[PDB]
RNA sequence: GGAAAACUUAAAAGAACUUUGGAAAAAGAGUGAAAAGAGCUUGAAAGAGUAAUAUGUGAACGGAUAAUUUAUAAGAAAAAU
RNA sequence: AUAAACAUACUUUGAAUCGGCCAAGUCUGGUAAGCAGGACUGGCGAUGCGGGAUGAACCGAACGUCGAGAUAAAGUGCCAAA
RNA sequence: AAAAUGAAGACAUUUUAACGAGUAAGGAAACGAAAUGGCGUAAGGACAACAAAAGUAGUAAAGAUUUAAAGUAAUUUAGAU
């Protein structure tokens, strides 16, 4: 068949690398992806550290024309794209359609905030971290390097928060009554003969 | 009107690292994690199906097919190998092919 | 000189030429090619423009120094010219062309340059006489030139 | 009846460089400088002529109509192969006439010999 | 006698050697090219020696999935195997499934716990012959043209005998009632779900 | 001291009159078995022009494997008893 | 003890060659050198193939044209088969 | 390499077994079980429709452009123009 629908993979509480090399394998496998919140994306080591790190990756620039160097994005949803482009292959036709079935955004935007999403359990921070270790999320080291859209992406975030908190109370509600309505139909005597065999294979 | 198939995705040719011999195609069938489940499969069907925009003035099928078999598993994973009529071209890389359910053991 | 194509209906086409025309083979392959397919009443119209300057014969293959005009946007080309002593000779084949037309008996408010092909020729030698006693050669660049017209009509 | 027809390979072996330059023609020369990427076999460019590649001897020069090629000039020619019909194909040669062509036509025809060029230079 | 390499073949009052025998004593010969015998024809009591071996599982009366074919996915009762080609004669009850009397190789068949059984299903005729009666041929090549409406006349002729014979449909027909649910089961198609893994599906 | 340059056709029958053009020429017309039309037997490659087809991000070309399109291409006999 | 009959012993005529280079559970002169010069063996030259990203020499292993398998050096997060 | 067969088949016989990398360099012709096997250019002497009109050719040679076929290859063969 054909794979139209979209992975969506909450790239909070996660691990920069370890997400990137299961969505690049992933990306060749012919699956969709779009990654949201890939600012909230975690990086081994402290602040001060990744500031050296990244002090040292502005280091290399063409001499001759800055313009034509390497070119150094600050977003943190280009901090991934460029971890998942150096997992995927270059200069070939495969390569390119791999890429271009990827997304980040810094937040959930509008038509992927009310989506099924996934999670990579090999990349997650609680399993290959030692807690004591020091971490640092993306959005955090794209403030201190110049993304200036760190705050505005904490504004839609916490409006996304409160919208859910609401439709998910409503959803309980009626979820509650849902349930203890089929407790009804079960104990029910016209549907005696349907619930002995459901009793019988366990779904009672 | 029925799904009598399990999707697998052509990831690509059995290779080396600087090699590949496209005449083993390597397949990834869905819901199988490990070498232990993949006896299943040997010998099963397998179908490279595919369109083609033909145009009013030809009799081609615009959907054309691919059979081959399952022949052995290819490492723990639950990857296979499966050889085909006329190999897979690379242009279907990524793509799926359908799993069938016959020639039946059961 | 033969032609390099022969008309479908020898009956409704009418033929002109010239061999060994002393215009530059560059300037007319690129005149030659702006008035291919347009009707005669425009293509004589195009190549008057082009000789008062009004309208430009976009240089697309021969563009080696050629510099940029205002007139060629939408041609898809940078750099344009107004060859004259080319849109001249043309235009005496075109005119050449059409009285045979008439002689045959077609409706001239009908035809089209349907095929038109600038061939080289051969070239003329002359003295160039450079510094520490050389000579080079000073060579012309001729061509022939075909032209048919046939009426158009749909298909 | 008719064998299975098995090639090794099935396409031609080129010179090298005849792809680049047009004064080095396609016809094989093995390479024989000192510094040949091709005479050293490497990886990319190692096909060469060898007798390994020779097809198999039960079916060498056998047409693909399972029949061996066998040219004749006239009539008298044909009755050379009258007695093999089963194993040899006749061949009309490039420089025989239309009216020659005829007779060796009819003739095989008479004879029950397969003839591959039935079709050259037929009348308007 | 003639050498076994001349066969002599008429020639149209064109030019022959001296040696070429003339027409009016040359008789042509029909050119012959088949060599094999056809398969013998036996009783219709014993199997042919090609005879497949059925697996375990799949024992007259069984419920069976279709998993290839034109039925894919439908479910059929198999009453016997054809003696002379192995092939399973099944019906999938018309009056339920809409499958008619057919021969599917067990290749294309899963064999399910559930079970009819049903004797007395009054199978005397569904046999080699039955089934040859009602295949609709091809029009042969020099059997004139006759495109189009040859194939459905056939239909309509083969027709009254496939009706007829699908009266071993009676008890299995009762007996597939009895069971609850079981009707719906088999008058609906066999489709993998979500989360049905066929290395875990075990019928 | 010291070159280059052979070939129309059987026969010049080497177009001959009309229209366009200043003219050269072109289009008809005509000769001839055939323009082979005098830069004349045939007429390659390098280099161009026209037509048809197809492709495209810092070289191009080659090879193995398939897919698409096009082309080539295999038959008139015939079962059991 | 083991191996050896397409074994063994050769005879005649003749080609090319005697600028070499590398490695090291080696040595000499030198502070040292991808330096200069030697003993023993193996290689490169004359040599492709798999691995070390790339490499004349390193490791595995030497090549008629193909199919199927078990391997060697070495590897199994992605590029990259595991 | 060894066995078997051997006036003529034919594919330079039949079978079994082992082997096949390579610069400089060598392996002239002939040699029936053949002491390597072949392709191409030009000229000379023969042979080429076996029954007294005996290779092809104005019913289109050589040459040129291409399309296909045979050969591992050098190359050969045929169609169309």
């Amino acid at each position: 068949s054909t794979n139209n629908k979209v992975t969506v993979i909450d790239c909070h509480g996660h691990v920069l690398g370890r997400v990137a090399s299961v969505v690049a394998k992933h990306l060749l496998l012919g699956q969709k992806f779009v990654l949201v919140r890939c600012e909230d994306l975690q990086v081994c080591g402290t602040l001060k550290m990744r500031l050296v790190q990244w002090e040292l990756y502005q280091r290399k620039r063409v001499n001759t024309n800055p313009t034509r160097g390497a070119f150094h994005h600050r977003s943190p949803a280009d901090m991934v794209r460029k971890a998942v482009r150096g997992m995927l292959p270059k200069n070939n036709y495969r390569g390119k359609l791999a890429l271009k079935n990827l997304k980040c955004f810094e937040g959930c935007p509008a038509p992927y905030d009310k989506m099924k999403k996934s999670s990579i359990p090999e990349a997650a921070a609680i399993y290959s971290f030692n807690p004591t270790r020091k971490r640092t999320l993306l959005g955090e080291l794209g403030t201190a390097v110049g993304w200036k859209y760190a705050d505005v992406v904490a504004k839609n975030e916490a409006e996304r928060k409160e919208r859910a908190a609401k439709w998910y109370a409503a959803k309980q509600l009626k979820q509650k009554a849902v349930a203890e309505a089929k407790e009804k139909i079960l104990a029910d005597e016209k549907y005696k003969a349907k619930v002995a065999i459901l009793k019988k294979f366990g779904y009672a | 009107k029925c799904r009598l198939h399990v999707n697998a995705v052509f990831m690509g040719f059995q290779r080396a690292q600087r090699n590949q011999y496209p005449n083993v195609a390597l397949l990834q069938i869905s819901g199988v994690n490990t070498k232990e489940d993949t006896p299943f499969y040997i010998g099963k069907r397998v179908a490279y199906v595919y369109k083609v925009n033909v145009k009013k003035g030809s009799n081609k099928p615009a959907i054309r097919a691919i059979f081959g078999k399952i022949v052995a598993p290819h490492g723990n994973h639950g990857v296979v190998k499966a050889r085909f009529l006329h190999n897979l071209p690379p242009k279907a890389m990524g793509q799926n092919l359908k799993v069938f359910l016959y020639p039946s053991n059961i | 000189v033969k032609y390099c194509a022969k008309p479908v209906n020898v009956a409704k086409a009418a033929q002109a030429r010239g061999d060994n025309l002393k215009v530059h083979f560059k300037n007319t392959y690129e005149t030659a090619d702006a008035i291919r397919g347009m009707k005669v009443a425009r293509a004589q119209e195009f190549l008057k423009n082009v000789i008062i300057k009004k309208e430009i014969v976009p240089f697309r293959k021969h563009n080696g120094g050629v510099g940029r005009k205002a007139q060629c946007k939408g041609l898809n080309c940078a750099f344009g010219r107004w060859p004259v002593k080319s849109a001249q000779f043309i235009l005496k084949l075109l005119k050449n062309a059409v009285d045979n037309a008439k002689a045959k008996g077609l409706n001239t408010a009908l035809l089209t340059v349907s095929h038109i092909a600038v061939q080289e020729a051969r070239s003329s030698r002359r003295r160039l006489y450079r510094a520490h006693g050389s000579i080079n050669s000073f060579s012309s660049s001729p061509c022939h030139i075909e032209l048919i017209l046939t009426e158009k009509e749909k298909k | 009846i008719k064998p299975k027809i098995v090639k090794k390979y099935t396409g031609h072996f080129k010179r090298f460089d005849s792809n680049r330059f047009l004064r080095v023609k396609a016809s094989w020369r093995v390479p024989r400088g000192i510094d040949n990427r091709l005479r050293r076999k490497f990886k990319g460019t190692n096909l060469l002529p060898k007798i390994g590649y020779g097809s198999a001897k039960a079916t060498r020069n056998m047409l693909p109509c399972g029949l061996y090629k066998f040219p004749v000039r006239n009539t008298t020619d044909l009755e050379m192969i009258m007695m093999q019909n089963r194993k040899y194909a006749a061949e009309i040669s490039h420089a025989v006439s239309a009216k020659k062509r005829q007779e060796i036509i009819q003739r095989a025809k008479i004879l029950n010999i397969r003839v591959l060029n039935a079709d050259a230079r037929i009348k308007k | 006698s003639a050498p076994q390499w001349f066969v002599p073949v008429k020639a149209g009052d064109a030019k022959v050697p001296a040696y070429y025998p003339t027409d009016d004593m040359i008789q042509e010969q029909k050119k012959k090219l088949r060599t094999r015998k056809g398969a013998k024809i036996t009783a219709l009591d014993k199997p042919a020696w090609n005879l497949e071996k059925l697996r375990k599982s799949i024992v007259p009366g069984a419920i069976l999935i279709i998993v290839a074919g034109k039925y894919a996915g439908k479910k059929v009762v198999f009453l016997k195997q054809c003696i002379k080609s192995g092939a399973l004669i099944v019906t999938g009850p018309f009056k339920i499934n809409g499958v008619p009397l057919m021969r599917i190789n067990q290749r294309y068949v899963i064999a399910t716990s559930q079970k009819v059984d049903v004797s007395k299903v009054d199978t005397t005729g569904v046999d080699v012959k039955f089934f040859k009666k009602i295949a609709i041929k091809k029009a042969a090549f020099g059997k004139t043209v006759e495109e189009d409406f040859a194939k459905k006349q056939y239909e309509a002729k083969k027709a009254l005998i496939v009706e007829k014979q699908k009266q071993v449909d009676e008890s299995i027909v009762a007996e597939i009632k009895k069971v609850p649910y079981l009707k719906e089961y088999m008058a609906s198609y066999f489709t993998l779900k979500n989360g049905d893994h066929p290395h875990l599906l075990k019928f």
